[PDB]
């Protein structure tokens, strides 16, 4: 059932993977530093820390399968609406159940609620957020499963903007029965229970978390003293 | 709206 090409497609993006993700987290010694002990004391580092995300996010876009098929404008598109939606997916990697944080490696980059509220965010995106973690961490998923959905949910023809749909959806389609066919070999019961359709959902999910960051996001950076503390990339791509 | 750094990264 799971094809050569489907095989194929499965090496590609878990090197794409290994070769954005780094577990070691050696990079983070270069961002602002984190203050914690009222101010948005948070938002320098974590600035800088979704400016690194999204650099690794358009590396694994860049390896997926099909994607470099499609045009510039195509590409942008595709890329501004996801990248929220896979920094979220990405962290999932450094959350811990033990506390509810992402643990980055060391006690300065692991990171709470409290340090997503002091970048300036609020409950209503905070708790949903959390509650997506736990949900996507306990479905245990390979890192096969993992990677094709950062890749399904970057390759989506319903993104606003989106021009040649038709060619976004058959990239999208050749990822997806990947997947449900990989789910469907390897991925024993009782754990493969529903499995496609939980993920799924989690992209549905992330579709209303990228609703709720993009507002608070919009009215973080109207202030132009929050927006002095962004970098050029997280302008360009979140907005400007 | 134009894109030089996302557009460069993907180049
Ligand atoms: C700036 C815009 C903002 O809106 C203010 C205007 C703030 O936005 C924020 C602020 C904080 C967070 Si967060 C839950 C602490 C997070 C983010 C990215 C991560 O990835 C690193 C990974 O890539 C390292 C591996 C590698 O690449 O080598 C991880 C691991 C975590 C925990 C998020 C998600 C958003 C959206």
């Amino acid at each position: 059932k799971l094809s050569e090409e489907q095989q194929h497609i499965i090496a590609i993006l878990l090197d794409a993977h290994h070769k954005t993700y780094d577990p070691t987290y050696a990079d983070f010694r270069d961002f602002r530093p984190p203050v914690r002990m009222s101010p948005l004391s948070m938002l320098p580092h974590l600035a800088d820390l979704v400016s690194y995300s999204i650099q690794k996010v358009i590396g694994f876009a860049k390896m997926i399968p099909g994607f470099r098929d499609l045009t510039s404008d195509d590409q942008i598109v595709l890329l501004k609406s996801s990248a929220i939606e896979v920094i979220m997916l990405r962290s999932n990697q450094s959350f811990t159940m033990d506390d509810m944080s992402w643990d980055c490696g060391s006690q300065d980059y692991k990171y709470d609620v409290t340090d997503v509220s002091k970048a300036g965010h609020t409950l209503e995106l905070i708790e949903p957020l959390i509650k997506f973690q736990v949900g996507l961490k306990k479905l245990n998923l390979h890192e096969e499963e993992h990677v094709l959905l950062m890749a399904i949910c970057i390759v989506s023809p319903d993104r606003p903007g989106v021009q040649d749909a038709k060619l976004v959806e058959a990239i999208q389609d050749r990822l997806s029965n990947t997947l449900q066919t990989y789910i469907r070999c390897r991925h024993p019961p009782p754990g493969s229970h529903q499995l496609y359709a939980k993920m799924i959902q989690k992209l549905a999910d992330l579709r209303s978390l990228n609703e709720e960051h993009s507002k608070q996001y919009r009215s973080l950076s109207f202030q132009p003293e929050n927006s002095m503390k962004l970098t050029p990339l997280v302008l360009e791509v979140f907005g400007n | 709206k134009n894109h030089p750094m996302l557009m460069n990264l993907l180049k």
